[PDB]
């Protein structure tokens, strides 16, 4: 019973902790937050909290190759989104290379190309043996 | 005997200012002194009003994908001139106008920002980026309500600072690196204080008792901005360069000698580099060092000498040297302008 309390109060609160910026979706600190970043990682919160209970069920094929393929994912949509996010940090936090004019940034675009290789490259890894 | 005025797109309201670079020497600043000349008749009832306000803008490249700028008024201050101790300037000036000329003085808080505009880009229109004053001289019924296109003359004015008359100690650095018998480096400069265009030299000493062996030396000349009124990363840039190809063999010593000069030629493609205050899009030289003993930009300036020590991958041995870049006190003010 534990498990299952512990993850219905989890999935509440991604549920107002995202409804909270899909409702303001314009004050500077959703802007600056990443927003396809912050999503991507809310979602991949979302897909964690999911997985008890597929873990606690009875064991069954299709129970057990939901439970290895979305482990991984799990974590890898997470810390993939937070280590683009680290990356925009880092590139803003020095700034001027051994090069002329602006130091590079991340765009919103290139933002979602990085997470989802990041994420392919386990979904792939987790296809084969699987 | 040669002051600068500027009249309302009417012509009825004047303003007349004596110079237009305001000095700081840290401790209290230059009084702004002006006259405002006015028709009696074209106000029935309305007031003439001055006002000088201190604004920072900023802005970079990331945000505009978002769609953010910031914006203050650091400082502002009003006075009522019309309906009234007098500087000579203002006596003078007064003697030599009308019965319908009236003065005002600003003393403007010390410990405040100075100019500094951000370098534009290609396709930058409107006001830069940075920190500026300018004075506001309007005719209204009342402060707070309404201030006219018409009724308003608006001028720019530059605080400044200039270099200090007193020499600082001689830059030094050393540092010692032990691998897993040390690699020992020493640097300096020839002197502290440098003016704008004159040439930089380092003096560099590297001994080296270990089995390894120094490839490249690498020494720059790099400035530091720290945009420090809303939560802001510091901006850095490397300004002057040059690599050289010197290997220190293993038991050996070297000395050596390198000479640098930042200058704008170069470094016309850095959105965002800090330069001297701009009364228009003139051009001004790279921006002056900060005397603190806040609330904007403040500017540094340092010296880097990297070592690129490899064998075996590549280790880096590296000091640093600050100083301090500033323009002399002239005998007369300067131009604001392209002299020929």
């Amino acid at each position: 019973v534990v498990p299952v309390f512990v993850a219905i109060l989890g999935i509440i609160a991604t549920t107002f902790v995202i409804v909270t910026f899909v409702r303001y979706n314009d004050t500077p600190i959703v802007r600056a937050s990443g927003r396809e970043l912050s999503y991507v990682l809310l979602t991949g919160i979302f897909l964690c909290y999911s997985i008890t209970f597929l873990m606690i069920a009875a064991p069954d094929t299709i129970i057990c190759s939901f439970r290895r393929v979305f482990l991984g994912l799990g974590m890898c949509f997470s810390y993939a989104a937070l280590l683009t996010k680290t990356n925009r940090i880092h590139r803003i936090f020095e700034q001027g290379k051994k090069s002329v004019t602006a130091p590079k940034f991340i765009s919103p675009a290139s933002q979602l190309v990085i997470t989802f290789s990041l994420i392919s490259v386990q979904l792939l890894g987790v296809f084969v043996w699987f | 005997t040669r002051v600068f005025k500027k009249a309302s797109p009417n012509g009825k309201l004047t303003v007349y200012l004596g110079k237009r670079d305001f000095v700081d020497h840290i401790d209290l600043v230059d009084p702004v002194d002006g006259v405002v000349l006015v028709d009696p008749e074209y106000l029935k009832e309305r007031r003439v009003y001055v006002t000088l306000t201190c604004a920072f803008r900023y802005g970079r490249e990331d945000l505009d994908v978002l769609g953010l700028t910031f914006r203050k008024d650091l400082f502002v201050a009003n006075v009522q001139s019309f309906p009234p101790p007098l500087t000579r300037l203002q006596e003078r000036l007064i003697k030599k106008l009308g019965e319908h000329a009236y003065p005002f003085t600003f003393e403007i808080p010390p410990n405040l920002p100075c100019s500094v505009t951000l370098q534009p880009g290609p396709e930058d229109t409107g006001k830069a980026c940075g920190v500026d004053y300018e004075v506001k001289a309007f005719c209204a019924e009342n402060l707070e309500e309404k201030i006219h296109k018409r009724n308003s003359v608006r001028l720019v004015i530059e605080k400044v600072q200039y270099a200090p008359e007193r020499p600082g100690p001689q830059p030094t650095a050393e540092t010692t690196r032990q691998f897993l018998k040390p690699l020992h480096l020493e640097a300096s400069l020839d002197k502290e204080i440098y003016y704008h265009g004159e040439p930089i030299s380092v003096n560099v000493h590297v001994t080296n008792n270990t089995n390894k062996t120094v490839k490249k030396i690498k020494i720059s000349v790099r400035q530091y901005a720290d945009i420090c009124l809303f939560n802001t990363a510091q901006y850095k840039c490397p300004v002057a360069m040059e690599e050289a190809d010197d290997t220190v063999a293993p038991s050996s010593t070297f000395c050596k000698v390198y000479t640098l000069t930042p200058f704008l030629a170069n470094n016309r493609e850095k959105r965002g580099l800090a330069l001297d205050g701009k009364l228009k899009h003139e051009d001004t030289n790279l921006a002056s060092s900060t005397l603190l003993r806040i609330l904007g930009i403040i500017v540094s300036y340092k010296v880097k000498v990297k070592l690129v020590v490899s064998r075996g991958a590549s280790s880096d041995v590296a000091v640093e040297l600050p100083f301090t870049l500033m323009h002399p006190k002239p005998k007369e003010e300067p131009p604001h302008r392209e002299v020929p």
